[PDB]
RNA sequence: CUCAGAAGGUGAGAGUCCUGUAGGCGAACGAGCCUGAGUAGGUCGUUGUUCGUGAAACGAUGACUGAAUCCGCGCGGACCACCGCGCAAGGCUAAAUACUCCCAGUGACCGAUAGCGCAUAGUACCGUGAGGGAAAGGUGAAAAGAACCCCGGGAGGGGAGUGAAAGAGAACCUGAAACCGUGGACUUACAAGCAGUCAUGGCACCUUAUGCGUGUUAUGGCGUGCCUAUUGAAGCAUGAGCCGGCGACUUAGACCUGACGUGCGAGCUUAAGUUGAAAAACGGAGGCGGAGCGAAAGCGAGUCCGAAUAG
RNA sequence: GCUGGAGAUACGCUUUGACUCGGGGAUGUCCGAAUGGGGAAACCCACCUCGUAAGAGGUAUCCGCAAGGAUGGGAACUCAGGGAACUGAAACAUCUCAGUACCUGAAGGAGAAGAAAGAGAAUUCGAUUCCGUUAGUAGCGGCGAGCGAACCCGGAUCAGCCCA
């Protein structure tokens, strides 16, 4: 059945940053990543908004409403930035938490 | 019959037969060449013999039916396919003359506009492929045509980035097929005419 | 590599079904019933051109002689007096013509009557 | 592969240069002495006429 | 060049013989004629009197020279022909056999060539131009 | 930019947005005087090897028998002598060889009647059993998978809303044909019919299209389905309900013999394999011309019969 | 981040490094060679020792004193004992299909074979195997249908060692 994504299941962002749409509607928004879902690839943002239905299932609600929630997307929010625009990164050094790298572009870190 | 390039130079000599090319010589080499690299990979499990089906449906007479006995048979959906490729060669020996005679007449046709020999050697820093850009840039190897190269020192191929550029091959990778493939060719001017024997 | 029939039976097929145009029944809409239809009309076609001259020729024919029973002549007896006239070589279409009108095709039954006499 | 048939290999058929058929001379060849003088000494020929297309898919090389 | 513009040569390719396929030719039965011909073949050199069936004279061995005629030899221009095993004659079955000249053709001149045997008057024609021919001995 | 243009992914096709052997690094600790007796030999029954009892050697044996040992013993295709090759009756032995349950890469292979039987199931189903044995794919980029409203018990639908699109709505890509229906044009209730074809009139419409047609129709002429099999088929002789898809002259081998074409040309070419593969080169073992006549010896532009004359 | 496919809500786990990946250990009911005994496979019945019981361990035959080894399984491949017919011969006995199919035994990652009482006609070679070639040759044959080598020569690979 298709398989999943090809990424070698590997996101390239932590559900900490933030983040820019740079592709499709929202390119160019940007926010925290409420969500990340590296083996489906998918990508929750407070960008991208829908108004899900949820149909009435008298649970709690007899009628149904029209939840507003955002809708997630995948490796098409391009990664964290710092010159206020999407960059390509590469891993770093040591800090003071030496155990770990970080990430920068033709810049500092993240 | 044709000249140098930038290492060096050389006025080089050799004759050249006349090129068969859209004669039966070059196409039958290059036919020769491009048979002989088949995979023979047709294996239908086509014949009744391998279907994996059973023994004897029916009554031969009486039933109404059709007359059939297997269900294992080209008639049959499911079953065998007649004469189904099967695994097989494609490779054969050309005469050896031919292939001789053929890769010369590949030269020769590109003698008669635009073959070019690099004399002994190209300038290309270490082996960065810009310089090699550069290089070509300035031997009139625009952006545009399809090249080819031949030569035998690692650095000079390993700005072998084809790009719409630099097919490559070393010396004896030659072939009638890769120089027809190509517009120029940048033959490497050394071995290019070491005359044999 | 396969090579299955993909879209030219379909092809050829709505070719015929298109022949069909309006055919009675089945002889209209499927294909194998459609195709020998065509068979039989070829036969026809091609002798029907054959006979559409013998046809015209006949139907000159009764209206010369009939135009010529007018004038107490006939057929055999107008055609051939015309003949011996100089030989008129009007085409029996033409004389059929000149029965539709009629005071010239007179004239030229005077003249048969005349290279008779 | 193929084998030429055995059958005809010292069997009354050769190959002449220029590619004609050989075969021998057969009639009386044994078992009969009230035959004329000149038939038994009749045998030898082998030019053979219509047949030769067979006899030579017979032999491949002329064994 | 133009490989879209290698063409074979006119002749050489011709298209197979496909046979069912319609009666724009060969059409029904597939040039077989409504017969006793049928799938699965068989039969080549036979009918059932057979007639090759004349008799037979036999001898099994053979043993045959390889043939070197003296003209080739006489206009060669190179005189005293003994061969290196390798050169000129015996490309078809070379050492498989012996060599033998014979008295075909001539030109006169001197030559000792030493072949394995050779025909009588060979020596009559080779020595009559002042030339041995050594046969092993 | 490029030692990195292999490839996939991402709202349609990205060298530089993502994942990436081009290159580079990498583990706790985990794989790699003697020398063979119930023997050799033999007779009977048999058999392997090209070995069909053939002049049948030799090996191998089932029954019975049964030796020598270095001036010794086995073999060289009945057998003998000479000449020549070996040392049985004791054992062990890598590698070049075969195969594909399994794994990786590749393809002038398939792509949903194809391809494994299976886009997965030896399932459902059939058989007491051994055993046999299916079909079956597709919303959208993203569930944003349709809250709310209407007719209905529901099913189903009509709106609204999401979406590029609902001409995608879960009986969810395209969506042919047979087959069933609705509406409209032209038409048919005195008529005999392989259903068409030609001809002409009428009516209707005008986007490859106003002499032009196109659709339909009335009347006239003409007219014995198709295929197979046959002396001879409309045949009351075979076959077929209809449509769709599957469906049959191929592949192989240094085989043979022809035609055409190409390279060399009195000469022409390699095979097994070796080395390199983003490609080929090497490799004369061997094969074919080159001399024929004969039963064969053999002789040889000659050769056979035969005591020289004849073929 | 995770909380298997699963598209499901709830309980939660995880910088003390989860999850996933590479490697080892440990647990591993009952049946199955099955093997304590029986048995209609996954069940029914015991006996011996240790143990407070709960629980743990032993209990088949065949080689061995003993260590230890064997039972079974495995696509195709290997060797071996056994071994068809359809079919061709335009009928059919010899012959062919063919030592094919199939059964059975033994084993391994291969096996087989192997170190001249030979091949063979040069007083040449030098274990075995496999490929090319000789060659449809030499031969076999109701001398019918048909079956069919080897030596030389070219390559892959190449060792010979122990006994009475
Ligand atoms: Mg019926
Ligand atoms: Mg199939
Ligand atoms: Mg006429
Ligand atoms: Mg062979
Ligand atoms: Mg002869
Ligand atoms: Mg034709
Ligand atoms: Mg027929
Ligand atoms: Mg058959
Ligand atoms: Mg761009
Ligand atoms: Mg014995
Ligand atoms: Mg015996
Ligand atoms: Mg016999
Ligand atoms: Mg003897
Ligand atoms: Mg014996
Ligand atoms: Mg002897
Ligand atoms: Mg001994
Ligand atoms: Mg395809
Ligand atoms: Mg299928
Ligand atoms: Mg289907
Ligand atoms: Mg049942
Ligand atoms: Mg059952
Ligand atoms: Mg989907
Ligand atoms: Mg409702
Ligand atoms: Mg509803
Ligand atoms: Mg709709
Ligand atoms: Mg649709
Ligand atoms: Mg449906
Ligand atoms: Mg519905
Ligand atoms: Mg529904
Ligand atoms: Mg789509
Ligand atoms: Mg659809
Ligand atoms: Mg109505
Ligand atoms: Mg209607
Ligand atoms: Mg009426
Ligand atoms: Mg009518
Ligand atoms: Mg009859
Ligand atoms: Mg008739
Ligand atoms: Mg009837
Ligand atoms: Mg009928
Ligand atoms: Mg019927
Ligand atoms: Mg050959
Ligand atoms: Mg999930
Ligand atoms: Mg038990
Ligand atoms: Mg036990
Ligand atoms: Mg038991
Ligand atoms: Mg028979
Ligand atoms: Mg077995
Ligand atoms: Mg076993
Ligand atoms: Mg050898």
């Amino acid at each position: 059945p298709s398989a999943g994504s090809h990424h070698n299941d590997k996101l390239h962002f932590k559900k900490g940053d933030t983040v820019i749409v740079l592709s499709g509607k929202h390119k160019g928004q940007t926010g925290k990543v409420l969500l990340a879902l590296p083996r489906d690839q998918k990508v929750v943002v407070e960008g991208v908004n829908v108004i899900t239905k949820n149909v009435k299932p008298s649970m709690t609600n007899p009628q149904g409403g029209q939840e507003q929630r955002e809708l997630a997307l995948h490796a098409s929010k391009v990664a964290l930035v710092d010159p206020e625009t999407g960059k390509a990164t590469r891993v770093r050094k040591q800090i003071v938490d030496g155990k770990k790298v970080r990430v920068a572009v033709a810049s500092g870190k993240t | 019959a044709q000249i140098n390039v930038i290492g060096q130079n050389g006025g080089r000599t050799i004759e050249l037969p006349l090129p068969e090319v859209n004669s039966g010589v070059l196409h039958e080499v290059v036919t020769w060449q491009l048979a002989s690299r088949r995979r023979g990979t047709a294996s239908t499990r086509t014949r009744a013999q391998v279907s994996k089906t059973g023994r004897k449906m029916y009554g031969q007479k009486g039933t109404g039916n059709a007359r059939h006995g297997d269900r294992s048979v080209p008639t049959f959906v499911g079953g065998g396919v007649a004469f189904g490729p099967k695994p097989r060669s494609y490779d054969y020996t050309l005469p050896r003359q031919v292939r001789q005679l053929g890769l010369a007449m590949a030269i020769a046709s590109r003698q008669e506009g635009g073959k070019l020999v690099a004399v002994d050697g190209f300038d290309i820093a270490d082996a960065k492929t810009k310089n090699f850009i550069s290089w070509a840039k300035q031997n009139g190897l625009d952006g545009t045509e399809k090249v080819l190269l031949v030569t035998d020192d690692e650095n000079t191929r390993r700005a072998a980035r084809n790009v719409s550029w630099v097919s490559v091959l070393p010396v004896a990778g030659v072939n009638v097929y890769d120089i027809l493939r190509h517009d120029r060719l940048v033959i490497d001017a050394a071995a290019l005419e070491i005359v044999e024997e | 590599p396969r090579a299955k029939t993909g879209i030219v039976r379909r092809r050829r097929h709505k070719k015929v079904l298109k022949r069909a145009k309006g055919f009675w029944g089945s002889r209209s809409k499927q294909y194998r019933n459609a195709f020998q239809t065509l068979l039989n009309a070829a036969t026809y076609e091609y002798r029907d051109r054959r006979n559409k001259k013998r046809d015209f020729r006949r139907l000159w024919i009764q209206r010369i002689n009939a135009g010529a029973r007018l004038h107490g002549m006939n057929y055999s007896t107008f055609i051939n007096g015309l003949k011996r006239a100089n030989i008129d070589l009007n085409r029996k279409v033409l004389a059929d013509i000149a029965a539709r009108e009629p005071e010239a095709f007179k004239a030229l039954v005077d003249a048969s009557r005349n290279a008779r006499q | 592969p193929k084998m030429k048939t055995h059958k005809m290999a010292k069997r009354r058929i050769k190959i002449t240069g220029t590619g004609k058929v050989m075969a021998f001379k057969s009639g009386k060849r044994h078992q009969n002495t009230g035959k004329s003088g000149d038939e038994i000494r009749g045998k030898g020929k082998g030019f053979v006429l219509a047949k030769a297309e067979w006899a030579r898919m017979k032999l491949m090389l002329p064994r | 060049m133009k490989l879209h513009d290698l063409k074979p040569t006119p002749g050489s390719r011709k298209d197979r013989k496909r046979v069912g396929r319609g009666p724009g030719g060969t059409d029904k039965t597939a040039g077989r004629g409504h017969k006793g011909q049928k799938s699965r073949s068989g039969a080549g050199k036979g009918a059932f009197f057979e007639g090759g069936r004349s008799r037979l004279i036999a001898r099994l061995p053979k043993r045959g020279f390889n043939n070197v005629g003296t003209t080739y030899e006489v206009v060669k221009l190179s005189q005293l022909q003994d061969l290196e095993d390798t050169t000129f004659d015996r490309d078809t079955l070379e050492a498989y056999r012996l060599v033998r000249r014979k008295n075909r053709p001539v030109k006169l001149l001197a030559s000792g060539e030493i072949s394995r045997a050779v025909t009588v008057h060979v020596d009559a024609a080779s020595a009559a131009a002042i030339k041995a021919v050594e046969a092993a001995g």
